[PDB]
């Protein structure tokens, strides 16, 4: 993913 | 049933302060600084809120991210509005409690003429009494209205939901009118106000990117999801990968 902090945040 | 709006105003966020120290002077650095840290805040609040609209995950889960990473400029201007509108009367804009811009803050940040646009933008939450549901109801719709050309990972799945919220939005108009005609005029003119906020958010990603290319320079702070958004998603919108959807031409 190319926005692999917003998608750690999202998939919590 | 008042079901869908009961849900609505349920999950609406509460206050989000900035962390602004307004006891330093009103520097480009600081005022673009404090209003990125304002973004990571409410970008939190947008995804819990988003994760919690009925039938948004019914997306594909890597839709969902996608809606929230085009849409999230202008869910926020159009929020902030609001809460201009409610708070100084649309006198100056409402960023949050602690950051509330005025006349020389506006030309500070350097971006002067995008603070009178979502100035305007605020005012006809008044010109047009702009009811706390009908409100609810276009912020929820914005939220839908910006896709990939050539679609998301399940494209009917969202042409659904979207289609479902503008249903919402006919629904809440007729709630309180009887004669037809004058539920058509409302429904333009609500379309006309919702397509408005387009333009605006087209403004502030172009001033966002450019800030991000030259942060470094200027000594404004970025938050991490902020730069990732604004590097990865906001260039698809501004070459042309990613559009708006209008209502009207
Ligand atoms: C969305 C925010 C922050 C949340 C809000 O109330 C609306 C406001 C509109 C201007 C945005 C700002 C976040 C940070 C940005 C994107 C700056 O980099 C330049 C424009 C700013």
């Amino acid at each position: 993913s190319n926005t692999p902090r917003f998608k750690e945040y999202f998939m919590q | 049933q008042p079901i869908f709006l009961n849900v609505l105003e349920a999950i609406e966020p509460g206050v989000v302060c900035a962390g602004h120290d307004n006891n330093q002077p009103d520097s480009f650095a600081a005022l673009l600084s404090s209003l990125n840290e304002l973004g990571e805040r409410q970008l939190v609040h947008v995804v819990k809120w988003a994760k919690a609209l009925p039938g948004f995950r019914n997306l594909h889960v890597d839709d969902q991210m996608a809606v929230i990473q085009y849409s999230w400029m202008g869910l926020m201007v159009f929020a902030m509005g609001w809460r201009s509108f409610t708070n100084v009367n649309s006198r100056m804009l409402y960023f949050a409690p602690d950051l509330v811009f005025n006349e020389y803050r506006m030309h500070k940040s350097r971006m002067y003429s995008q603070c009178v646009r979502m100035r305007h933008l605020s005012q006809e939450f008044g010109w047009l009494q702009i009811t706390p549901q009908e409100f609810l109801c276009m912020k929820a719709l914005l939220l839908f209205s910006i896709i990939p050309v050539d679609g998301l990972k399940n494209q009917k799945f969202f042409d659904e939901l979207r289609m479902n919220y503008i249903k919402e939005l006919d629904r809440i108009i007729a709630c309180k009118r009887k004669n037809p005609t004058s539920c058509s005029r409302r429904f333009y003119q609500l379309t006309k106000l919702l397509d408005s906020v387009q333009p605006i958010a087209r403004e502030l990603h172009q001033f966002t990117f450019d800030l991000l290319i030259k942060s470094h320079m200027v000594s404004v702070d970025f938050p991490e999801m902020m730069a990732e958004i604004i590097s990865v998603q906001v260039p698809k919108i501004l070459s042309g990968k990613v559009k708006p959807i209008y209502f009207h031409t």
